[PDB]
RNA sequence: UUCUGACCUAUCAGCUUUUGAUGUUAGGGUAUUGGCCUAACAUGGCUAUGACGGGUAACGGGGAAUUAGAGUUCGAUUCCGGAGAGGGAGCCUGAGAAAUAGCUACCACAUCUAAGGAAGGCAGCAGGCGCGUAAAUUACCCAAUUCUAAAGAAGAGAGGUAGUGACAAGAAAUAACAAUGCAAGGUUUGUAUUGGAAUGGUGGGAAUUUAAAACCUUCCCAGAGUAACAAUUGGAGGGCAAGUCUGGUGCCAGCAGCCGCGGUAAUUCCAGCUCCAAUAGCGUAUAUUAAAAUUGUUGCAGUUAAAACGCUCGUAGUUGA
């Protein structure tokens, strides 16, 4: 058959940890922060 | 009327013509004929338990050429062989030669999907462990 | 005692005398006040020994 | 048998969920009124749609009809009691006239901010959740509580809260500060 | 027992009558009318306004879903009516049962036996097996709700209360705040460091709640700073809200309802980063509705896209100054 090359890319590719990061804002707080971030001045 | 009777007593005609002409639609034919419950292996279920007969590499249609890793499965309940897709590259390797599979429909309700000839079905749990969970974070208990 | 406290709604009964309580009150409310033991209670082992007996095999 | 108690859904998201304009307006509604979810807007939308449907039924019906005058008088009375309608707003075109900010304005967190009990709607939300408000001498922890017109004058801080001066909330920490200071001194 | 009301089928057009089919007469039976049953006499009766068959993943209804209006799909399943209690049949008892935790026989099952004989029926409640993609405890109680009696005080897996329960539904955290530092705006508004107040979950004791116990609420103890007391899912070319972001793979691996991306400087794969959507819920599949004026009464289309019977008469049919 031609079943030889199964699973190739994931095994081929380099795999790195994410690295640690502080817990995200959520909910009303995140939405409020987004609402301030977005809507004043672009640049 | 034009192509329809107006007639006060013509409700009879309107019913009969509607009743005869309704059958021409494909979806209607599939819904009200018995063939649904007969030719389909799953027959009113989303899901069925099967066993893998063959691991196959089906080639994708011409502009999208690839060999797509699939499993030919014999349903335990109704005894019928079907071809089912294995989502995720390393998962065909994960799947056993004699694997006990939970297979589903593949989103098109018995119509063929994408660039895949002969494929209507997808395996979504193997050994009653989630296939997606194994592909995701290598999660749920493997080969217990 | 209600949400946030400081007021409490319930239901009360005041009988004329103790004789009224003994005559026309029933067991659970007396038990709640203080009364001890619901007498002669053992569930369906009773039924079992009864349906075994016909025509004085034993007096139980 | 099954329970004969009723239950009902409060929300739905209209078709085309990636309607840009709708999304942006809703985000501004969340930001402005201190909401946690699009679902909060959707419940307010359901209330407004219920109002619109009732108003349509009333305005489609003629003058001098028993159902129409009974339902209309009842709706207007109820809307006045909720505080949706103004002083001379007593006719069906004002019932149609209602808008989502006005419904949001009836919320307790909005009123707590408005009265100046809290410095922001989101601050007001947390103040209410942390058990510090009272309406007419009744404590309530619900930020989506909809304030009636009479009720508005009767909103204050809970007397059983630490803000109400009954005791500190963190007796342990307050005691620790007193004990440590007395020990050192 | 009257009237009126049904899903699909003509690749089912003649059915029913020996043998009660249809009428009449006479009887008999029944609780009573009744071909309900018998004898005698007629030769009818029913059928395109589709009989007679055949199908149904067919109990019927109140109703459920989606509904702008029509509609379309759905109604084992909380109330009502029917059917049924392994299959048929037959009885007894009694006012009421062709009862099935009544009985008898046969067939289908099937148990103990000392193998002579004996007894049996979960589609009652638990629980088990088989079936399967698929479904909870052999819990406690008659306190309430009602029922049964020689009826108060006894009984009731009827019924209630718990246990298991991300079926569904409502409500609701995952901080708030002031300083500095930073950002823009004329001395305001917006937003990496610190530091005091507030708060439930979590652990305990009561008051309480209760058939009793548990939950709830109330009070009192305990009791967050990375508040580690740790939010997830799926996307970011278009459809379609979000990256001409970083490496690796190189029509391979693979992804992707759909269009598509990948065959060597990949925005679609595999990771990583950031962004975005919804949120204690969100994917996926199958079923079903809208969408669909793509079954069209409202409201379709038939010169060329699918579709005017080759042509004409004509009974039923519909329409008729």
């Amino acid at each position: 058959g031609s079943l030889a090359r199964a699973g190739k890319v994931k095994n081929q590719t380099p795999k790195v940890p994410k690295l640690d990061k502080k817990k995200r804002l959520t909910g009303r707080a995140k939405k409020r922060q987004l609402y301030n971030r977005r809507f004043s001045d672009n640049g | 009327g034009s192509g329809k009777p107006s007639g006060l007593r013509a409700a009879r005609k309107l019913r009969i013509r509607r009743r005869t002409q309704r059958w021409a639609d494909k979806s209607y034919k599939k819904s009200h004929l018995g063939t649904r419950w007969k030719s389909n292996p799953f027959r009113g279920s989303s899901h069925a338990k099967g066993i893998v007969v063959e691991k196959v590499a089906i080639e994708a249609k011409q502009p999208n050429s690839a060999y797509r890793k699939c499993v030919r499965v014999q349903l335990i309940k109704n005894g019928k062989k079907i071809t089912a897709f294995v989502p995720g590259d390393g998962c065909l390797n994960f799947i056993d030669e004699n694997d006990e599979v939970l297979v589903s429909g593949f989103g098109r309700s018995g119509h063929s999907v994408g660039d895949l000839p002969g494929v209507k079905f997808k395996v979504v749990k193997v050994a009653r462990v989630s296939l997606l969970a194994l592909f995701k974070e290598k999660k749920e208990k493997p080969r217990s | 005692t209600l949400f946030g406290g400081g007021r409490t709604k319930g239901f009360g009964l005041i009988y004329k005398n103790v004789d009224a309580v003994k005559k026309f009150e029933k067991k659970y409310r007396l038990v709640r006040e203080g009364l001890i033991d619901k007498e002669t209670k053992a569930g369906r082992r009773a039924s079992k020994e009864l349906k075994n007996r016909r025509k004085k095999v034993r007096g139980t | 048998p099954k329970s004969y108690r009723n239950y009902s859904k409060t929300a739905r998201n209209p078709k085309r969920p990636f309607e840009k304009e709708r999304l942006d307006q809703e985000l501004k509604l969340i930001g402005e009124y201190g909401l946690k979810n699009k679902r909060e807007i959707w419940r307010v939308q359901y209330l407004l749609a219920k109002i619109r449907s009732a108003a349509r039924y009333l305005l489609t019906l003629d003058e001098k009809s028993s159902k129409r005058i009974f339902q209309g008088e009842a709706l207007l009375r109820r809307m006045v009691r909720q505080g949706l309608l103004g002083e001379n707003e007593e006719k069906l075109d004002y019932v149609l006239g209602l808008t989502l900010p006005k419904l949001l304005e009836r919320r307790l967190q909005t009123k707590v901010f408005k009265l100046g009990l809290a410095k922001s709607v989101h601050h007001a939300r947390v103040l209410i959740r942390q058990r510090h408000i009272r309406v007419g001498k009744q404590m309530v922890d619900i930020p989506s509580f909809l304030v009636r017109v009479d009720s508005e004058k009767h909103i204050d801080f809970a007397t059983t809260s630490p803000f109400g001066g009954a005791r500190p909330g963190r007796v342990k920490r307050k005691s620790l500060k007193k004990q440590k200071e007395k020990t050192e001194a």
